[PDB]
RNA sequence: GAUGGUAGGAUAGUGGCCUACCAUGGUUUCAACGGGUAACGGGGAAUAAGGGUUCGAUUCCGGAGAGGGAGCCUGAGAAACGGCUACCACAUCCAAGGAAGGCAGCAGGCCAAAUUACCCAAUCCUAAUUCAGGGAGGUAGUGACAAUAAAUAACGAUACAGGGCCCAUUCGGGUCUUGUAAUUGGAAUGAGUACAAUGUAAAUACCUUAACGAGGAACAAUUGGAGGGCAAGUCUGGUGCCAG
RNA sequence: AUACAGUGAAACUGCGAAGGCUCAUUAAAUCAGUUAUCGUUUAUUUGAUAGUUCCAUGGUAUAACUGUGGUAA
């Protein structure tokens, strides 16, 4: 069944549309995500 | 409800619309429940798809069974008890009560090797092998999704070297943190929460491709072509891949069809189905070929190769370990080991499969000779096939299961099977400059598998050194050089004082097989319940059953590569080899010069190896005591595995010229039952365990002459008699053979011998006839060598009777 | 083993029930032995009913069977609806290593595929018990075969007309308070809507029953038959205006 | 209520289910009554019904339970 939800997943045009170190996922979904783009290197000059 | 991301559908729509294969790692305790999830999505990206799915774990399974009548009976007293209604399941148990779910264990990997899967779902995470990650993100297929669940302790280590650099704290394992950074360079991967949240910490940005194959389009028309008989049936049963594998089997039934002898050996990856091609110009060589075929592959592993010659024989016209029995029903072919079919060759075709090089040349000489050279020594083969024979050899590396992929990329380059052979020297007369010098490095193995660019270029040049034509090692001990705590290793490849370059002249990886650091981290690796790192040491421990090497320390070489360019190579082999003994006797930075003045306390160090002719001579350079072999036929070579330990400490040369001579004393007689191997190298290895003995005992195993009652009692007085007889006569087997055991013993006990003579010894104590042994080794004056062997023989009994009687 | 005798075996014991030995018996025209069914029928097998005279209450058709024969086990009672072993076929899971039960079953259907809900309150039965229970058993619901008794109106007043009805082939004859979408009046209650209480383990239903409930009493029964009549209408025929 | 003391998942226990469908056609041998068993079995019901003793309390071995595990189960 699409355009239904077949256990949780809606399907929309484009969008999906679902439901539902503890500190250290929160914190790292919440401010430290995309924080490690220029965290790659650490000074790797090759 | 909640709209997820803008990227995580994203990706598998556009993954699907590529054909590329893509990985998702989850974290948190409730992930098991959002593989629903991910598979609808997968599926609903592109319904043409495969559905089965694989579930790798490798002790139990996350919060269910397996088993659904068990499920079915635990959920129906569910029902019974009446917290749940009947008609009720989550996701999670509809998921794996409706789907197609394949479990392997982390230990039997193995068994799925050919099969395909639309999903992986690696559950453990702290102990994933890259032998096993290499064959189930080799099945992925590419509408596929390889799926990593994590742990508390990787979320520690994740939230550590997500920053910059650090590491987790307490064998310390190196190899899953060059995972995440891999996958933190991996485009085709990202890591998402237990909440499908999203750290953007791998592979952060991705659009969704638009909406939209010339090679396949070229391949249909070039089959299309073909097909306006049963070539072409064949032909369109066979290509069910890309062009490279279709024109590489229409090649090999043009050059191997009429064409009666013929040297076609096809070289490829594991992709691309080179078995299957194989086994698919089966049926077409047994329509337009020889009543009888020959196949050397290894016994009971011909898959994928007796599956598609079954199946295109099914498809143009058919009907103690296993069953690989011949079939015919309107021919006939055989799955055999080594060359006992020698007059058993009145086959015309014989396929063989990947490398056995001697075995090699013995078994392909007089008929079609098919071979699969899988990548997984090839330039060695290659080189024996233009020695030799109108060879058209050729084939392609165009992937099957996709038509390229990063993922396939970012596999390659964590697990370490990408080479180059390129020279990037300084120069190779300035490279001899370090062959005089014999200066070595040692590696600095925490910053060297810390993956950074120019360090991983580097690291990639010390594995393609470590397995350049090696004994046929593999990513498991890739990993055991990454991961044991017992290891270190060494790269002696610059003189040169230039900017930043260089190259690798010869890795040697050594193994620090203790007493006080094994028996260290072996009372540590008790709590952990497992620890086998003592190899060279357990081995003599028993053999030879000695307290000294019990309480002895010991370095054992695991491995030791140099170039493949000349004997300039192997001379600055046998230099590192000098300068590691020199080295043994008087974050971080990729490299270490203090520490290579620096070791621990080691008494004893060995190298385990096969009996080689060219590693006896490197033993012999090395000059280590050539101690206890087993004469156990390892099935890989037949090659027998000998253990050569020096002792470079201040006092174990007693104890080592004991061994030594316990060797020598068991070689002479293990000779007989299961060692028939040469005159050279059986002389060589005599010399070499006297070498030892004489080189480390003083006067100590110094033994006594043969004795007058004693050698007159290991002989008789008639025997004597007919020595004489052979003496003044002819030296037949009525007085020479019941003899020669004796005297072939005394020979090599203690008065001197000829290389004729010597080989004389050696063919008496090896009791093959005449005939056999001489006329292979000299070839050249057969009776007058027989009657030199009779004049030492002469000689001898002249000398024992003359001293004794 | 036919008939009996003697002894043993096995039995819960009597017993040719089985075996050794011995005798050649035994039933029968005073019906042996054998032949079949309205032996889905009969025999009392039993209750009988205040008029049904072989319809009209029930026990039992014969023995088996738990996939198929065989062997074993348990118990006061068994060759167990609930056990095991081996053989042969069905048959599901399986990671292909192995673990099983029986569902090769019972319900249904060939323009009525829904029974499978509530109780031991009654009668019995088991029960340590002044307690527990019994898919024994009872209660209720969907699932019409127009078979069954009632309703869809009753009673007045006023007005205004002169015609209504019957017979007969015909002419005609015979007779008499009869009509009308005319007005109008207050009484009646029943279907329905519903208080209850009774009933009952409980609930339904029957029984009893306050309140409301009629004018198109629209709170709106059918089915079939006989005959007309009409247009600036349409069609056909042909000796105007007609015939069909 | 410092050797037990109430709720009580899961385990031993006492008992529960204490009598249900289809298929091939047996003539007092299937059945009903009756005579008897000092010819015999019997849980339960009921009435009855036990006489040998030289120079202050008897033994480890298993559960449930913990702990280490295997197997797809």
């Amino acid at each position: 069944a699409p355009m239904s939800d077949v256990g949780g997943v809606l399907m929309d045009k484009d969008a999906v549309y679902i439901d539902i170190e503890r500190g250290e996922g929160e914190k790292l979904m919440t401010g430290l995500q995309s924080v490690e783009q220029s965290i790659a290197e650490k000074f790797d000059g090759v | 409800k909640k709209a997820i991301d803008s990227r995580i559908p994203s990706l598998i729509r556009n993954g699907v619309q590529t054909k590329q294969r893509s990985i998702f790692v989850i974290v948190g305790d409730r992930a098991r429940n959002q593989l629903p999830n991910l598979h609808y999505l997968m599926m609903s990206a592109d319904l043409k798809m495969n559905k089965s799915v694989l579930w790798a774990y490798k002790k139990k399974l996350l919060g269910f069974t397996s088993h659904r009548k068990k499920r079915e009976n635990k959920i129906k007293k569910e029902i019974k008890r009446g917290t749940r209604e009947v008609n009720e399941m989550d996701p999670f148990e509809s998921f794996i009560s409706n789907q197609n779910i394949r479990y392997v264990y982390y230990k039997e990997s193995e068994k799925i090797l050919g099969n395909t899967y639309g999903m992986c779902i690696l559950q453990d995470f702290e102990a994933l092998t890259p032998n096993l990650l290499a064959r189930t993100i080799e099945t992925v297929e590419g509408g596929g999704i390889v799926v990593i669940l994590l742990k508390s302790m990787s979320s520690l280590k994740q939230l550590y070297t997500m920053t910059m650099d650090v590491h987790a704290r307490y064998v310390v394992a190196r190899f899953n943190e060059r995972f995440i950074l891999s996958l933190g360079s991996n485009p085709n991967c990202l890591v998402v929460d237990d909440e499908l949240n999203v750290l953007p910490l791998s592979g952060a940005k991705n659009v969704k491709p638009l909406p939209p194959d010339e090679l396949p389009p070229k391949q249909l028309e070039l089959q299309e072509l073909k097909e306006s008989d049963v070539q072409p049936a064949g032909s369109l049963v066979s290509l069910s891949k890309t062009v490279n594998q279709a024109h590489a089997i229409l090649s090999f039934i043009d050059a191997i069809s009429e064409k009666t002898v013929a040297l076609t050996a096809g070289r490829g990856r594991g992709k691309s189905a080179a078995l299957g091609i194989s086994i698919a110009a089966a049926v077409s060589h047994g329509y337009s070929n020889i009543f009888v075929t020959s196949p050397s592959p290894e016994n009971l592993k011909t898959l994928f190769e007796f599956i598609f010659k079954g199946f295109d024989a099914l498809g143009y016209q058919e009907h103690f370990n296993k069953a690989i029995v011949r079939v015919d029903i309107k021919q006939y072919i055989v799955p055999q080991d080594h060359q006992v079919l020698g007059q058993a060759e009145l086959v015309v075709i014989d396929e063989a499969a990947a490398i056995i090089v001697k075995n090699l040349l013995g078994p392909y000489l007089v008929f079609m000779a098919s071979t699969i050279n899988g990548y997984e020594l090839s330039l060695k083969l290659i080189q024996q096939l233009r020695n030799q024979q109108l060879r058209e050899i050729s084939l392609d590396e165009p992937i099957r299961y996709a038509p390229g992929d990063p993922i396939e990329k970012w596999l390659n380059k964590l697990l370490c099977l990408d080479v180059t052979l390129i020279k990037n020297p300084r120069f190779a007369t300035r490279g001899t400059p370090h062959p005089s010098q014999c200066n070595l490095f040692v590696v600095n193995r925490d910053t060297l598998f810390s993956y950074h660019p120019v360090s991983e270029n580097f690291l990639e040049k010390m594995m393609a050194l470590y397995v350049s034509s090696h004994y046929k090692n593999s990513p498991n001990d890739l990993q055991l050089m990454s991961d044991a705590p017992a290891h270190k290793l060494f790269v002696l490849l610059p003189p040169i004082d230039p900017k930043d370059g260089g190259r690798i002249p010869d890795p040697l990886c050594v193994i620090q097989i203790a007493l006080e650091g094994e028996i260290s981290k072996e009372s540590v690796r008790n709590s952990l319940s497992r620890g086998q790192r003592a190899g060279g040491d357990l081995i003599p421990w028993l053999i030879s059953q000695q307290f000294q090497d019990e309480e002895f320390a010991s370095l054992s070489g695991a491995r030791i590569v140099r170039i493949a360019t000349n004997p300039e190579y192997a001379s600055m082999g046998y230099g590192s080899r000098a300068i590691e003994l020199l080295r043994d006797y008087f974050l971080l930075l990729k490299l270490s010069e203090q520490p290579p003045h620096y070791l621990h306390y080691l008494g004893v160090s060995y190298g385990l190896t096969q009996s080689l002719h060219k590693f006896w001579k490197n033993n012999s350079f090395v000059p280590v005591y050539l101690r206890q072999t087993a004469n156990d036929l390892t099935g890989e070579h037949t090659c027998v595995m000998l253990n050569v330990l020096e002792g470079r400490e201040s006092n174990w040369l007693v104890e080592f010229a004991k061994d030594f001579r316990k060797r020598f004393l068991s070689l002479l007689s293990y000779d007989f039952h299961k060692f028939t191997a040469v005159q050279a190298l059986s002389v060589i290895e005599s010399s070499k365990k006297a070498q030892d003995l004489s080189d480390d005992e003083k006067h100590d195993n110094k033994e006594l002459t043969r004795t007058h009652l004693d050698d007159i009692f290991s002989p008789f007085d008639l025997k004597r008699l007919d020595s004489y007889s052979n003496n003044l006569l002819d030296y037949h087997v009525i007085g020479d053979m019941i003899p020669m055991l004796a005297l072939l013993y005394f020979g090599d006990k203690m008065s001197s011998v000829q290389s004729a003579i010597l080989l004389a010894i050696g063919l008496q104590r090896k009791n093959i006839d005449t005939i056999a042994k001489e006329l292979n080794l000299p070839s050249n004056q057969t009776i007058a060598m027989f009657a030199k062997i009779m004049r030492k023989m002469s000689q001898y009994f002249r000398q024992l009777l003359s001293q004794s009687i």
